[PDB]
């Protein structure tokens, strides 16, 4: 009676500490390579952006009318979206941006700012609604008829709440010293931001800049986190837009960017720009900056674990 | 896998097994206990490393409107490293995994082949090739006590020793 | 004769390659858990600043008063402690805080500023010592009078040490343009700090900002680290908070944040805010911040190391 | 631990022993060198793991005061990035030692084992289960000499060769 | 017949898993030790700057006047090179070095900016060459005689090619404010530089700082990176050093800092202050900063490799 | 290396052999077999971890010009922590490595012992520290038979078989 193992015609070669390329029985795949063209979003609450960018959904141009108070599990953002109708950009973008990708949501509330003897309503041609408008959560203060000066005005807010604060204003860079001065007069122009973390020190500067929607101004959108109970204050004399609403964080979100379909069809939590990642594989070599809860991203395009003996064919 | 010269492609039901050829006939047959002890180590094997993550990681990069350069060659700097480091750390576990797992494999048969000699004493010799020469007859049904580890050591002790 | 090996009746079950649960004889753990809720500061130079802020120690408010020129192997932070009397901000904040933790100590020594022609003992009522001071060693340059002008005037300092020097000054925002033209007068004011490294550029801008201790002005502190034997210029016509005393860092130290009591009974050279971790095991679950000379911090809460044979029972 | 059934819980004098029933009565001992030999090799792999780390790490983070947002995010995303490789390391570490430390034990015991059948070779019979089946009435001072490694090949050969 | 092994007098003495000691008979090393103290370049287009500073190849001191164009594959920086000869320095220094690092060179056009009564050749003493000159790639522009006022200003470049251009242009600030009136005119200066992803807002700063090379005065220099078709404009009424022409990086390159010669006659990929780590091994433990394709880094002098079996002499 | 209480300072011809000393004369000679699977599993190995990393990686500080204090100390804890990962994953790797390689010499040693065992069957005896007392002469060219695996099993039966 004579003893032996099994073989088979065709094996699989894997590497190991001693050898590359041995012969084995049966062999698995432990780096992951096949991708889902997708999003896949099944029982997630999601917010597919599109046009509108995430940032603008503090200030609220006209295509993110729809996300002013927007609540997901998963956030997506699209290369077509824009966070400002009126051409300008926020100071520390990214910052902002993943706080608002973990955000959970934002919830609005009006800040109740009255105004005495300044006009309230200015509006451009970019931001198109029925007719010239702003943005939905901003108020471009000007002065009260073309001309004549601007009062030096201060306002504050207190946190009523248990949550931190979004807080967002904007700096208008005008096209010209004269426009300036027709929106909100001569001299020297000081917008004032302090709380009990924040200080901060505004200034205009006019200038001719390059035609971006066929407009040379700007304007240029500062944030800060007011804490509970904490107090913000703001002392400009021109050249302000001011906040109607503040933010505040609903809970926790995922925020992805991607340019491929939602699909409610399957469940993921690896996404990257080309798809999802629905795998159980300790590795990937798909995209290196996969998020969620992804395998680890190697280099090795395969890597073959041995899951028999040896093959020893005749 | 050593002194075995090879495997049988034929032996189609397990991982190892016995062939025994007698006064009766031929036959191939398989030992459930080692194969199924193989598969179960091995499999344990894999749904140890079939593990899902349960760490969150968020965007810290921007493909849209890519971020300052200098944190980006940093964020990229710190990427890659993490990279080199996962890449070694998946290329050395494959490899030991896949030693353990040969020599493993070439463990359980070594032990089978063992145990098959502690069953058979003073009956039979070895040849060196991973056989049982016996000196006395064996039935079929003494072949088939000899896999169900059932042969009496001493029934059949002084027929095979004065051979 | 038989043979065997030894055996229990309740093991220890740890986890291999093969399978999770193996039962063997003895395990010891890997992962540490036991943390002792105090500063283990067993023969080391400790400075607890309590009250006082780390970056007060430059400037020198009252709590801060002994801590001048401290000298230590372990500093630590309270949460109680604050960096300013008078309503301020240091610029670069966690730079200048992680160059003093591992500073050894500081050691001032005085510039040799002196002034002609311009009043120098300003003084505020939040700085409270015998009655209404100042930052110990920082000057509240101000006008002669409750008004007059402020003369452009030009300081200079040389590095006539071997190691670098910590240059620290202020730059005043009052409450208004009225209390600018009232301490220092009026007309734009700027302040000028130049070196071989340095080359910066600040001028004051007043507003209202929130009452801080009672005040709306505030003081925003600079710093620079002036190589040897170069010198370092200041060009300003007003608005100023000149340094009296330069720093020089003393050696090596070791700086933590926590709000746990110190310890002189117990060595340790690992730290978090919730005490100390002695362990000489290789990992510990504690706190992944911290500092020191510390176990690896891994996510795992116990991982146990097989130091025995299989047990296998009757 | 293979095809010896169970541990004896009666034997803590300590990891490998003797247990033998002659005509003189039962007894059990202990054998110093393997065991010994056993808790030195994992007496020197816990020396090996129980390192103290002389490198030291300073506060990079601020409990109390928040750092800028930007910055904050990127160190929480390389130290959890360390986090998963340590933790990684960790698991993959023990798991590989508890299996060396395992089969260390059990060659430990196969050496033994074999050793004592290098001593006596015709003079006894293996069964299977981890006894030597002695054909000659052995006394508790000849497998005392059996333990003490001084019993005679040749000196009962004869004797327990014609049973 | 017997069975046995070899061995050897004198062995290695390993470290396992288990002892720490082992003689075994063969030992290999893994951690690479041996430096050579050159830069070893053959094969590759090497630049070794000397001299002349990185940053110094886009703006042109006369220490990089035949640096304007390089190509290299490997960028060597020298610790006696300086980016400027009239005393400025850089904004976003570093970002710029690692862009121009692995850029593969620089390949300059004139941007065509034709100026109308304004002067437009303006010297220093520090930027010698045949005689007073000034930075090769810049346009000092000053007023028509040694007053009169600087009109306000606009001019703008589109990006013709299929790369991002570097733009870098300079904001002069003077020694005094009575000469920045002496060179361009009394009145507040403002430099606005504009583009799709670039909104900033300079404005000069007028005082006295160290005398580097005799002088008072400095000069910042800034940069934006310019996509294709995309155009970048500028709107300056005076304190203003235009660009005369763009740079567009060549390719890919490697930078290094280093202090050793040049030598074409050892290849090596793995580069440091010190020299060149020619390796096979895993690991090396010269410098933890080193760069290209090196060994990686490690702590411990060195690790023996066990080759070889066991030593057991007699 | 176990029950053989020393290795061979005078084999110079290779890692394993035979030492023989029969009625003819005293001789060694090596066995290439074994020793050239050694060589090659040990070199091979050599080979995995001999490897040149394809990564380039960027300068990311500045030692003549140093970057802003808050960045440097980032990067600094970063390189810092990712030096701790490569210290710890080579001494691991190289203990992992040096302890498999020496239990792979031994395992080559104790299977040339074993398949010398399995030449010989009835013909010889083991003694218990790596010898076969042979109880026939063998003539230097049957040991050279014996190194050659040429030894025939039963035409020396009977004769080594009596004594
Ligand atoms: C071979 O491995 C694959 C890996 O998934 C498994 O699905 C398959 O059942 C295995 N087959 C055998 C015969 O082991
Ligand atoms: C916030 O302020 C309100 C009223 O001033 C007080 O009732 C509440 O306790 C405060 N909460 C905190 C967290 O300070
Ligand atoms: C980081 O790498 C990506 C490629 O994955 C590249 O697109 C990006 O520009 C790099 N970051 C920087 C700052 O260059
Ligand atoms: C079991 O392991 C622990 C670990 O510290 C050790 O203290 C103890 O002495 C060990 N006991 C035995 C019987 O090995
Ligand atoms: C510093 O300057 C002094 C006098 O000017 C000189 O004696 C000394 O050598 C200088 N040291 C250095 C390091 O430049
Ligand atoms: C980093 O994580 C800690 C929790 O350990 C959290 O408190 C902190 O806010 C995080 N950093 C940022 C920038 O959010
Ligand atoms: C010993 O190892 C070194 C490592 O490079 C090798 O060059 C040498 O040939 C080896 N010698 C023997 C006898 O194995
Ligand atoms: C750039 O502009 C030119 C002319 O305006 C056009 O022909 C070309 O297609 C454009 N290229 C891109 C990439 O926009
Ligand atoms: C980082 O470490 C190096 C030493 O390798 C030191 O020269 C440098 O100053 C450190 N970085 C900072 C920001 O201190």
């Amino acid at each position: 009676i004579c003893l032996g193992h099994h073989a088979v015609s065709n094996g699989t070669k894997v590497n190991t500490l001693t050898e590359r390329g041995v012969e084995v029985v049966n062999a698995t795949e432990t780096v992951e390579r096949t991708n889902i063209p997708r999003i896949c979003s099944k029982g997630k609450r999601t917010v597919d952006l599109g046009q509108c960018g995430l940032l603008g959904t503090i200030t609220g141009p006209p295509q993110c009318d729809q996300f002013l108070e927007f609540s997901a599990d998963l956030i997506i953002e699209r290369r077509e979206g824009s966070d400002v109708c009126y051409p300008g950009k926020f100071v520390n973008e990214e910052a902002l941006r993943q706080i608002l990708r973990e955000s959970g949501g934002i919830d609005k509330e009006a800040m109740g700012f009255t105004y005495s003897g300044i006009r309230t309503n200015g509006a451009t041609s970019s931001c198109r609604r029925s007719g010239s408008s702003f943005y939905a959560e901003m108020k471009w203060l000007l002065s009260n008829t073309d001309n004549a000066a601007f009062p030096q005005m201060t306002k504050s807010y207190k946190n009523t709440r248990k949550s931190p604060a979004l807080i967002v204003w904007g700096i208008h860079h005008s096209g010209s010293t004269a426009e300036q001065t027709k929106l909100y007069g001569s001299g020297n122009k000081l917008v004032t931001v302090g709380s009990s973390n924040y200080q901060q020190s505004f200034v205009p500067s006019p200038g001719a800049r390059t035609q971006v929607n066929g407009l040379s101004g700007r304007i240029d959108f500062h944030w800060l986190m007011l804490n509970p109970n904490d107090t913000v204050t703001f002392s400009f004399n021109g050249a302000f837009i001011a906040p109607d609403r503040a933010s505040f964080l609903r809970g926790k979100s995922m925020g992805i960017q991607s340019g491929v379909q939602v699909d409610a069809n399957c469940e993921g939590d690896c996404y990257h720009s080309g798809g999802t990642i629905i795998s159980n594989l300790p590795f990937q070599n798909i995209d290196s900056r996969a998020v969620g809860k992804c395998p680890r991203y190697v280099k090795q395009r395969s890597l073959l674990l041995a899951t028999g003996m040896k093959n020893v064919p005749e | 896998a050593g002194f075995i010269e090879n495997g049988w492609e034929g032996l189609i039901d397990g991982w190892y097994g016995f062939r025994h050829q007698n006064a009766q006939g031929e036959g191939t047959a398989a030992d459930y206990k080692s194969t199924q002890s193989a598969i179960d180590q091995i499999t344990g094997k894999l749904n140890r490393l079939i593990e899902k993550t349960n760490q969150q990681f968020e965007l810290i990069d921007n493909e849209f409107n890519e971020v300052e350069k200098q944190i980006g060659n940093v964020i990229n700097w710190t990427r890659d490293s993490i990279t080199e480091v996962w890449s070694y750390n998946a290329e050395l576990l494959v490899a030991m995994e896949n030693q353990h797992t040969i020599d493993l494999a070439d463990s359980e048969m070594d032990k089978l082949y063992e145990r098959v000699k502690r069953q058979l004493r003073e009956n039979a010799e070895e040849d060196g090739t991973g056989c049982f020469e016996i000196f006395h007859k064996c039935d079929d049904d003494c072949m088939a006590s000899i896999r169900n580890n059932t042969y009496d050591h001493s029934k059949y002790r002084e027929e095979a020793m004065q051979n």
